[PDB]
RNA sequence: ACCUUAAGAUAUCAGAGGAAAGUCCUACUGAUCAAACAUGCGCUUCCAAUAGUAGAAGGACGUUAAGCAUUUAUCAUUGAACUGUUCAUUGAAGUCAUUGAUGCAAACUCCUUGGUCACACACACAUACGGCGCGGAAGGCGUG
RNA sequence: AAAUUUUGGAAGGUCUUGGUAGGAACGGGUGGAUCUUAUAAUUUUUGAUUUAU
């Protein structure tokens, strides 16, 4: 049982990947490498403002978000619309799946079922 | 992997490499191994806050290297070409 | 299985000194020298020029340039241009390899000469020189050759001039030197 | 001659020489005691372990110190 | 620039990438090899936002102008442990048809040279 | 033989 | 010209770092405990989702496991060919499915006398399951015929290969 | 000369206190089982973020990478 | 028994490998998460970045990365005296296994 | 797998910076494939207090291992 | 003189057949997927004055420039005056810079890049605008 | 259905667009990609860079 195999089954669905920095990537999800190296295409990066006056924010995250090169100069919040950002596997913290998909048909590990039948 | 073989080909020439602590090092590259361990000779170090010193040798663990800058001429290396001919290795 | 890409010899799988033995021999030490001579020779020889976008000249731009004159074009034969290109390439190589070392010959009898100019007893890069010429030892003292001018040294070499402009030189020197 | 670090830790275990283990920083503590046994991954069990901040710490008893935190093992 | 939806890191060879690191530094150079995903960049110039101008990116003239200190460094191999994410910025110098043409050219030349090498080394 | 952990086993096991 | 071509780039300029020092790098410390949540927020969560969604993908897993635990005891569940001892009687195996008892008796009589023949067929349908019991008038002759039919790439079955051996009863 | 693997085998159903490396958070409870990576499952464990006890915890699975040391309580 | 368990993972056979994986998931530290999925009781997972999630596990894995639904992210952001309690509800969530610290099963 | 090339640093004084701040100088005695190092007669350079007669350093926390000798 | 090797696999499910239970195979058959190659879409974006001396995109590791505004240049010991301040002495380290660094802004000069294509010098348009010349670049989608 | 249409195939016409020196079959102690397992245990991907108390 490897959940990377389940994650490979989405392949064309809208996800919301939240990296470890804090920045959350929203966009259509293409193939996922066996190391969880996601490749999203029509992405909209954003950075959550902590809503607290004195707690400012992550700074390295702002630097990375701006240096991606897609930040809107007139944008009030830190969003950067760009195409095809390739995300390294180890940086993902949690992936918010869409609400609409069915889990019962995708979570069935075909390889584990084959092994169980063979045994 | 290609980059490890390139760093191997870069032996004997002055390379500049920056560690993850912030420091920078440049000098003759004596030996490198498959795990990115390098041995610089006559290195000129820049500690993170800007001070610059000099040592005869250094052996930096590869797990700390951020990037390694080799001479530009190595772009024409034979192992960067994609379509290659092999001598049909013997039995 | 890893083979050298210069020697093209297929080498039985190694990772230790076996790769430090192959790369330190002679069939992989000068055969990697000939390779990068050729690749760098190409980037010197490249003559391809930028793509040419020719715009339709207008009447105001054409009339003035047509008024002035036609200009003759100098042209050489095939053998002559072959010889000229060979000469120019040789001249470029010779000038590029030239290094000026007048300051090294000028201080030949300095009191601390052996510690700086010898380049084998220096303190920065001497660690490399320190199986394979009457080298100058560091233990030299200024008592040796107390008077340099006792016929030991020779006159400074006259300055070089361009040969293609060798008729430019004044015909006669001012003073009569024997 | 050359002695590997595994052999050095084995000598510590055999001669019961007290060791002071440097846990790496942002933890700010040291462990002092005797090595009773070690592992592959520098996991060590310690008898009469003494907790010392970086000297008013409290004894801990017998502990198993995970090797991913150890930085030095000095006597 | 638009890039094909089914385009892994193998298709982006000689594309001019935008590689981002953990410490807020970006690298802008042509990708020429990979592996642990540690790239080789040709002319990548490293950019960073100084701590003195970081405060201008925080939410609030209308258009921000950030002076980014950049260093020039050539033919540098990165390490995959530090890489955070990669973006594409520009297409290669050569068009797709010309790329296929030069690939066919080099394949023909290599096959002929290999045949001649075998013919010489046997006899 | 995989990660150096196996090699270190084939040293520590003999050491004990 | 030895190293006149590998001229390195000028030394890299210095820029003041914008990250945290290697000594100050850490993840989040002072991670607060988990016990406080259990008292207050857990009650609200349980009150507002009484029951969880059914676990449906385990249904197929346990269903195929049921097949495994269902096949075995059912095959084990069980208890014309009750002739004399097989010392002089001969047996055949892997015969045709559409074969008959008279054809099997004739084939066995081709290389040995037959005293009693009764082919046992599957109870599901009246088709010869491939087993034929032939009583021979000579145990040595029956053994020799079985050896010949086993060494000669199997006896000639109509739509299979019929190897012969001892009855093993 | 006991090794850590036999030690953790011997600590099964023994009152142990494992402390994480983050905030001196210490969990005290009986050890139910262990994995080859020293993943620990504690039963009826009590949480000590500091010397003060916060409460009682039902059953906690503790990740392998966080434990600083596993010690046997009297 | 002891020999196969202590036996280095590069010399056991394939069948004994997945048998070992199943035994680890059934009789081991992850038996807690397996039970929590099977009887459908909520778990309170404390992440590395000071985030506590209350959810029901639907599939877990060797690296302890699980798929959760009915997630309810609870976390606090503070500076000095001031504190604010923020909560977020997520319908279906994938969670990577390198972040988790302690996984508490509801009584 | 592959033993690091430190066969020339044997019994020669070296100075290696533990983690990012500490710097320890001593006489190298041995090494392992993880780049664990055992160095005798250590001294924590900062006045500077000696560590002990025999210390081992986990190779995870080593960054650079420059040598203060002829090499 | 040192070196002679991790092992497996090469779309996937479902259906028919052959060598009780798997097991393998089928120039077998469906459905899905992926790759290549052809081939199309009133598909979408982009392709530089000469009726002129221009302009667009990206640079400069370019000048004005010591620009205009701020801000920085050690620690310990001892003696002396002093109401913390000043002068000298011993020891310890010490990236260069102060014409620097940092903040702001403008002019100028110059490099690379491009269909500098063809027909036109035109009164259009609410369903808002014949997207009804030939190519090229890049993607989206469909068929074989 | 022999009158009409749609679907499939053969032949011919017209217009266009691409190719033009290799291709098929068999084979192995043949190279390289991808995938699975050793492998979540210090040298890259199963967390010490949201600066924290």
């Amino acid at each position: 049982m490897k959940l990377v195999n389940f994650l490979k089954k989405l392949r064309n669905e809208q996800v919301t990947i939240e990296l470890k920095n804090g920045t959350t990537v929203w966009g259509t999800l293409q193939s996922v490498s066996p190391q969880m190296n996601a490749i999203l295409t029509d992405v909209k990066l954003t950075l959550p403002q902590p809503r607290l006056n004195k707690l400012n924010s992550n700074g390295i995250a702002m630097a990375s978000l701006y240096l991606t090169g897609g930040q809107q100069p007139t944008a009030s919040d830190n969003i950067a619309s760009l195409q095809y950002i390739n995300i390294r596997g180890n940086t993902i913290r949690q992936i918010i799946l869409p609400d609409s998909l069915n889990l019962d048909s995708l979570l069935v590990d075909q390889k584990q079922l084959n092994s169980l039948r063979r045994s | 992997g290609i980059p490890v073989k390139l760093l191997n080909e870069a032996q004997g020439h002055i390379v500049s490499l920056e560690l993850t602590t912030g420091a920078t090092y440049r000098g003759k590259l004596v030996e490198s191994e498959d795990s990115m361990n390098v041995q610089l000779r006559d290195v000129i170090a820049t500690e993170p806050q800007g001070a610059v010193t000099h040592m005869d040798q250094i052996f930096v663990r590869g797990s700390q290297i951020k990037f390694i800058v080799v001479p530009d001429l190595l772009k024409n290396a034979p192992l960067f070409k994609k379509n290659s001919s092999r001598p049909m290795p013997p039995i | 299985k890893f083979y050298c890409d210069y020697c093209d010899t297929y080498l039985t799988h190694d990772s230790p000194s076996v790769r430090k033995t192959h790369c330190s021999g002679r069939k992989h030490k000068e055969n990697v020298k000939d390779y990068y001579r050729n690749k760098a020779r190409d980037i010197i020889n490249k003559h391809n020029h930028k793509r040419r976008h020719i715009g339709k000249r207008g009447r105001k731009e054409r009339e003035n340039s047509s008024q002035n004159e036609t200009l003759k074009v100098t042209c050489l034969s095939n053998k002559e241009k072959r010889h000229i290109m060979h000469v120019k390439k040789m001249n470029q190589k010779e000038l590029a390899q030239t290094s000026i070392d007048t300051l090294k010959l000028l201080y030949d009898g300095s009191p601390g000469y052996s510690k700086v100019f010898v380049d084998a007893n220096r303190f920065d890069i001497g660690d490399l020189v320190k199986r394979a010429q009457t080298s100058r030892s560091r233990d030299e003292t200024c008592e040796s050759n107390p008077f340099p001018r006792l016929n030991n040294p020779k006159k400074l070499e006259p300055p070089k001039i361009l040969s293609q402009w060798s008729n430019t030189i004044p015909k006669t020197s001012i003073f009569y030197s024997v | 001659a050359m002695v590997p670090p595994i052999n050095c830790i084995f000598n510590f275990l055999q001669q019961q020489t007290p060791v002071t283990i440097w846990l790496f920083e942002q933890i700010g503590i040291r462990i002092k005691g005797k090595i009773v046994g070690f592992d592959e991954f520098m996991n060590v069990v310690i008898d009469e372990a003494v907790e010392i901040p970086v000297e008013k710490g409290t004894p801990l008893g017998k502990i198993l110190l995970k090797g991913d935190n150890i930085t030095l093992i000095t006597s | 620039i638009q890039v094909a939806h089914s385009s892994r890191l193998a298709n982006l060879i000689d594309y001019k990438l935008r590689v981002l690191t953990q410490d807020g530094r970006v690298y802008i150079g042509q990708l020429m090899a990979f592996d642990h995903m540690n790239l080789v960049l040709n002319e990548c110039i490293e950019e960073r936002v100084p701590k003195t101008q970081l405060d201008k990116l925080r939410p609030r003239g209308t258009t921000l102008n950030i002076k980014v200190e950049k260093r020039v460094l050539g033919l540098t191999i990165l390490r995959g442990e530090q890489i955070l994410s990669t973006v594409v910025e520009d297409k290669p110098l050569l068009s797709k048809k010309e790329r296929l043409v030069r690939d066919k050219k080099e394949k023909k030349q290599a096959q002929k040279q290999t045949k001649l090498r075998k013919e010489k080394e046997k006899k | 033989m995989s990660t150096p952990a196996a090699e270190q086993r084939k040293l520590v096991e003999q050491l004990m | 010209d030895v190293s006149r071509l590998f001229k390195p780039r000028p030394p890299l300029s210095y820029k003041r770092p914008t990250d945290y020092p290697y000594a100050k790098r850490q993840t989040n410390p002072n991670i607060t405990g988990v016990a406080n949540l259990l008292s207050t927020s857990l009650k609200h969560y349980m009150e507002e989702f009484p029951e969880g969604s059914p676990n449906n993908h385990l249904q197929r897993y346990e269903d195929i496991k049921l097949s495994k635990i269902k096949n075995a005891q059912l095959l084990d569940r069980r208890l014309h060919i009750k002739d004399t001892d097989p010392y002089r009687t001969i047996f055949i195996g892997r015969l045709p499915y559409d074969l008959d008892e008279i054809e099997l008796q004739k084939y066995f009589v081709k290389f040995g006398e037959i005293e009693k023949i009764r082919i046992v067929k599957d109870k599901i349908t009246q088709k010869s399951k491939g087993y034929a019991f032939i009583v021979f008038k000579d145990p040595i002759s029956s053994k020799m015929a079985f050896k010949e039919i086993g060494v000669h790439r199997g006896i000639q079955i109509k739509d299979r290969i019929c190897i012969v051996d001892i009855e093993r009863g | 000369p006991v090794n850590p693997k036999p030690f953790l085998k011997g600590l099964v159903n023994h009152r142990v206190g494992v402390k994480l490396k983050f905030n001196s958070t210490e969990y005290r409870g009986t050890l139910v089982s262990t994995d080859n990576y020293f993943n620990l499952q504690l039963n009826e464990a009590e949480e000590f973020v500091a010397g003060v006890s916060h409460g009682t915890l039902g059953e906690i699975f503790i990740r392998c990478n966080n434990v600083l040391y596993i010690r046997e309580l009297p | 028994s002891s020999q196969i368990i202590d036996r280095p993972k590069h010399e056991l056979s394939r069948a004994e490998l997945e048998e070992l994986e199943e035994f680890e998931f059934k009789h081991g530290p992850m038996s807690l998460i397996n039970d929590a999925m099977v009887t459908r009781t909520p778990v309170i997972i404390s992440l590395r970045n000071n985030h506590k999630i209350i959810a029901r596990v639907k599939a877990f894995d060797r690296h302890c990365n699980m798929v959760l639904e009915n997630v309810k992210e609870l976390w606090t952001e503070k500076k000095g005296k001031n504190v604010i309690n923020r909560e977020r509800f997520i319908s279906k969530l994938f969670l990577r296994g390198d972040s988790v610290i302690v996984v508490l099963k509801t009584p | 797998v592959s033993t690091p090339e430190l066969k020339k640093y044997m019994d020669k004084k070296i100075l290696l910076n533990i983690n990012g701040s500490r710097k320890v100088a001593g006489i190298l005695r041995g090494y392992d494939i993880f780049l664990n190092v055992v160095l005798d007669d250590a001294m924590e350079i900062n006045n500077n207090h000696q560590l002990g007669l025999q210390t081992v350093i986990r190779g995870n926390s080593i960054i650079s291992l420059e040598a203060l000798d002829a090499i």
